[PDB]
């Protein structure tokens, strides 16, 4: 329902038995968790006032896990899991550690941020590739039920999410790093006056700066299932949260 | 009396980049020559160069 | 043509020099400004910061990124000159303050 192209149709059905869950967890901004530095700002013994987007001291968090393993679920691409995007949301997600072969390999849920998820917009994608992150603000082509396949162990289904023959017109493009052995990893997404502004942090710190896009437009929605048939907990214990 | 100022020029501007580089000189640099009947065609979009 | 994304960047990077003493203007990452430069030794800078400010809000350091070098920009001189006149003298006396 996102998109407007039919990418396949092997196993769809309608599973009525998903609901979110609520941590226990408060937001504790004491010690420095929840704050992000300034854009490509530094100071040096200040304490200042700074007006923003921040998360409130003492609320509560929800996840928006989609874990599927053959079937996907038409009501997993609806509200409340379709949250809006009204003025800020800021992330904390889970570091998975895969061990295959003795070596280590992380793989977390990704985001999609767009306002009417078509061609004839822009919307941004990002993804990790076993500890890479690529943040590209394109023209992509959604389809009705994207997924994500994990490039780990193995799976069944066929990641696709775009159907492009060439390369669509793009506004900002670029890979980051960070610690591939890392145990939580945080996020900042916000807009203000048709600037969007994201931040990442890959330890427990204030979030640094990414960057910085001028759309013009107003953005009111932003999560994507990741179809693996490896992590289930029955043999290897490892759940996505998000 | 008035305040004396000076006009200033020659200003500088500096700006961070947001999309890569096309790298057309290390294509164009390529160790294989197709032959005149390949003519080998590269495309490229969303670059500065 | 005159669309896309696909652009020059030939007449951004004409000179690309930073002057160290004279007064002159600046666009550095979208602020704008007026002012002298000083070469200093800073290793406060990180990764992604590139600007130095104060608590007032006004900035007082940079960093270039194409020679990884360090800025201090202070203000430029701008006076008044005390004139000190008799009745019907033909030139007053004049007093630069500092
Ligand atoms: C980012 O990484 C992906 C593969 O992980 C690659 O296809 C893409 O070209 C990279 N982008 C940049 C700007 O290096
Ligand atoms: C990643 O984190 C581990 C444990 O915190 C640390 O030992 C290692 O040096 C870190 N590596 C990088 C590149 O930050
Ligand atoms: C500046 O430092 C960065 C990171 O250390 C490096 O990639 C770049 O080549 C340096 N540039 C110069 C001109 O030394």
């Amino acid at each position: 329902v996102i998109g407007d192209f039919n990418c396949t149709n092997s196993f769809i059905n309608d599973y009525n038995k998903t609901i979110p869950r609520i941590s226990e967890d408060v937001v504790d901004v004491s010690l420095g968790l929840g704050t992000y530095y300034v854009l490509n700002r530094v100071y040096l013994n200040t304490t200042l006032l700074f007006t923003g987007y921040f998360p409130k001291s003492g609320a509560n968090f929800r996840d928006l896990a989609l874990k599927g393993s053959i079937y996907l679920s038409t009501l997993w691409y609806k509200p409340p899991f379709l949250s809006d995007f009204n003025n800020g949301i800021f992330s904390k997600v889970k570091n998975t550690k895969l061990y295959v072969n003795n070596t280590l390999y992380s793989e977390f849920s990704t985001i999609v941020i767009g306002s009417v998820f078509v061609n004839t917009s822009y919307t941004i994608v990002v993804q990790p590739h076993n500890g890479i992150l690529e943040i590209t603000a394109c023209q992509y082509t959604m389809c009705e039920y994207p997924h994500t396949v994990c490039k780990s162990k193995g799976s069944i289904r066929n990641e696709s999410w775009h159907i492009d023959s060439s390369e669509p017109l793009c506004l900002f493009k670029k890979n980051f790093t960070y610690n591939v052995s890392a145990d939580w990893l945080y996020f900042h997404f916000y807009q203000e006056r048709g600037v969007f502004y994201a931040y990442y942090a890959d330890v427990g710190m204030p979030t640094t700066f990414l960057f910085s896009l001028y759309l013009g437009t107003i953005l009111s929605h932003y999560v994507m299932p990741l179809t693996c048939n490896a992590i289930s907990s029955n043999t290897d214990n490892e759940t996505l949260e998000y | 009396l008035s305040g004396f100022t000076v006009k200033p020029v020659a200003t500088v501007y500096r700006r961070i980049p947001n999309l890569p580089d096309c790298d057309i000189d290390n294509w164009l640099n390529n160790v294989s020559v197709p032959s005149p009947l390949n003519w080998e065609r590269r495309i490229f979009s969303n670059c500065n160069f | 043509i005159n669309s896309g994304t696909t652009c020059s960047n030939d007449l951004l990077y004409s000179n690309t020099e930073i002057s160290t003493g004279v007064c002159v203007n600046y666009d550095l990452y979208g602020i704008t400004g007026q002012g002298i430069f000083k070469e200093v030794s800073a290793a406060y800078y990180n990764n992604w910061q590139n600007l130095l400010y104060d608590s007032n809000g006004n900035i007082i350091g940079f960093k270039d990124f194409l020679t990884n070098k360090t800025y201090t920009i202070l203000p430029c001189y701008s006076g008044r000159v005390s004139a000190a006149f008799y009745q019907n003298s033909s030139s007053p006396a004049l007093l630069y303050r500092n």
